[PDB]
DNA sequence: GTATAATGTG
């Protein structure tokens, strides 16, 4: 949202569409980082059920 | 500007310490300590112990103000290639690069000649660079890359 | 503290200048430089002219100082934009100051344009070149840095257009740079990992602690190599001593300098064609008897 | 200057040089000038003039 | 050989640094990007270290 | 090497 608000403050207002206004990179990056390095996302130990 | 000479920066402290005489100050502070004034006596005693430590040494206090920093051998700060061509190096290289760049830029500014404001800013940056090299967090905001 | 704060307090000590002020400053600088050139160019040195030129030089120094100090703040304004990359803010500010110093020695008042017009170009050039030169541990050519930045911008534009991170094939198609060079550039655009970073939470021992020397194997050079050398000094010596010297000079066991067939023949007085048969005899001998028993390993 | 001295507690530079920590930190980072020396002998001999 | 009676620590001076160093580092380059060799007068130069 | 014009962080 920070990136989006900066972009809409700078980008032209005539031919603007939300498709060119959203930036999906940070959210996917955050999700992947959480699932990869977060200390609460651990390998499921599978010695037995 | 014909009698008194003064300047700002670490060079000024170098000059001041060079002009300062340790033995004479030690004798005067011993004279002061010989009196009472307990409130000021503790501070006088701490200063006296430091000054006497310098006095008995036979060396000079100028060693505190550096004019040439050393660099450890590269094996102590190795730069190795990990599998996949992903280089790995110690932050000592980054700190030394900062110091070298600041020093070279300072030399370039002095050679070219510029108003004293920019030169003073460059000298301050170099001082901060050396400070960050010798210790991080010992003064001010620590540097962080990642 | 806050060295940025003290510099920004100092920079504002002087106010900006209007068009007429900058024009007159440029005129003063022109007069100063003209006097500087004349002072050493003149074959006959005038006496009062000497004093006049000295005063003019002082005034010209003051004029350059005033112009640079007045226009400094543009340096901060332009440098604030490039932050977030490798170099800090003050480094970029100093780079821009150097660029401004470079620019000021070319400004002209006849054109009539404002100084910032001719200053922003050089400030941006200096800042970008300095960032490309002294912002990465492994320095890269300026053209290669430009290509890496081009690849990054192309990727970001493709992501913006398609809403998803561009594929490698589509990156090659859009940029036209083959996948090989794209992979090379991607490999050249990664900050080296710091060895002091804790690894595996294994007592937070740094990565540097787990890197093998990768060379100088103890046992290999300790026993195997030296014992091979000694057994060779025994075996090759057990051959004809003349042939032992021939081998020493042929490969360079003692003094390097592997003697070619013709050279060794000249040294021994023999012909270039004999050395092939000599080597054939040596290799035949080395492959039989206790020599093979000793030297079957090491291959 | 070596960081270990003008920043340590006690700051050996401050104790030896009888300068308060605030003044020392200001002087080191090019904040305020300092009068290193003065021709006191000439000033005294020329006190009348 | 191994006759170490005492081990003292002193405050190094500029001349000590000068005379206990075998070269001067005059450029910031560490290693060449393509040939993987130390660069002249760099932090890894063979001439120095 | 550049000339609309820009003139103090985060």
């Amino acid at each position: 949202e920070r990136v989006v608000r900066e972009r809409m403050t700078t980008q032209d207002v005539e031919a603007i569409t939300p498709q060119t206004l959203i930036n999906i990179r940070p959210v996917v990056a955050a999700i992947k980082e959480f699932f990869g390095t977060s200390q609460l996302s651990q390998f499921m130990d599978q010695n037995n059920p | 500007g014909e009698y008194f000479t003064g300047a700002m920066g670490a060079e000024s402290i170098q000059k001041l310490i060079e002009n300062f005489d340790i033995d004479a100050e030690a004798e005067s502070l011993r004279d002061v300590i010989r009196n009472g004034k307990g409130q000021k006596k503790l501070r006088a005693l701490k200063r006296l112990k430091v000054v006497a430590a310098f006095q008995q040494s036979g060396n000079s206090p100028m060693g505190m103000v550096l004019d040439a920093v050393p660099v450890i051998p590269p094996e102590l700060r190795p730069m190795v290639q990990l599998d996949g061509g992903r280089f790995a190096t110690s932050d000592l290289n980054d700190l030394y690069r900062r110091v070298i760049n600041r020093n070279n830029r300072l030399k370039r500014l002095i050679d070219l000649g510029a108003p004293e404001i920019i030169v003073n800013n460059e000298k301050r940056m170099l001082q901060e660079s050396v400070d960050a090299l010798f210790d991080n967090g010992r003064r001010g905001r620590p540097v962080t890359g990642p | 503290a806050d060295l940025v704060r003290v510099y920004l307090n100092g920079i504002g000590k002087t106010a900006l200048l209007n068009a007429a002020g900058e024009v007159e400053l440029a005129k003063r600088i022109e007069a100063g430089l003209y006097a500087e050139h004349l002072l050493e160019t003149r074959k006959r040195l005038g006496e009062n002219r000497k004093r006049d030129l000295a005063a003019v030089v002082r005034d010209g120094e003051a004029a350059r100082r005033h112009l640079l100090e007045a226009n400094l703040r543009l340096v901060v304004s332009l440098a604030k934009r490039y932050t977030g990359r490798g170099m800090p803010l003050l480094d970029l500010i100093q780079e821009g100051n150097l660029g401004l110093i470079r620019a000021m020695e070319k400004f002209d008042y006849t054109k009539g344009f404002k100084f910032s017009t001719y200053a922003t170009w050089w400030i941006r050039q200096a800042i970008t070149r300095g960032m490309a030169d002294q912002s990465r541990t492994i320095r890269l050519p300026v053209h290669l840095v430009e290509q890496v930045n081009k690849l990054a911008r192309i990727k970001r534009e493709m992501h913006q257009h398609l809403g998803r991170e561009a594929t490698d094939e589509e990156l090659a198609a859009e940029s036209g740079i083959p996948i090989d060079k794209i992979n090379d550039l991607l490999e050249h655009s990664r900050d080296p990992v710091s060895l002091d970073m804790p690894v595996g939470s294994e007592e937070e021992a740094p990565l540097g602690d787990f890197i093998e020397d990768a060379e100088a194997m103890s046992a290999e050079n300790a026993v195997i190599a030296e014992l091979l050398h000694t057994d060779i000094r025994s075996v090759l010596a057990t051959l004809d001593e003349r042939e032992h010297q021939v081998i020493r000079l042929r490969f360079g066991l003692d003094d390097g300098q592997p003697r070619t067939l013709d050279q060794i023949g000249k040294l021994f007085g023999l012909s270039r064609e004999r050395v092939r048969q000599i080597e054939r005899d040596v290799m035949s001998k080395l492959r039989h008897g206790e020599r093979a028993d000793r030297l079957r390993s090491y291959a | 200057t070596h960081i270990w001295y003008f920043k340590g507690v006690p700051s050996r530079l401050g104790y030896l040089l009888d300068l308060a920590p605030k003044d020392l930190e200001k002087i080191i980072y090019f904040a305020a000038y300092v009068i290193t020396s003065v021709d006191e002998e000439m000033r005294h001999n020329e006190l009348s003039t | 050989v191994n006759f170490f009676d005492e081990l003292r620590i002193g405050l190094a001076t500029a001349e000590d640094i000068r005379q206990w160093s075998y070269g001067e580092v005059k450029k910031p380059e560490t290693i060449n990007y393509r040939t993987l060799k130390p660069e002249k007068d760099g932090l890894f130069c063979e001439k120095i270290f």
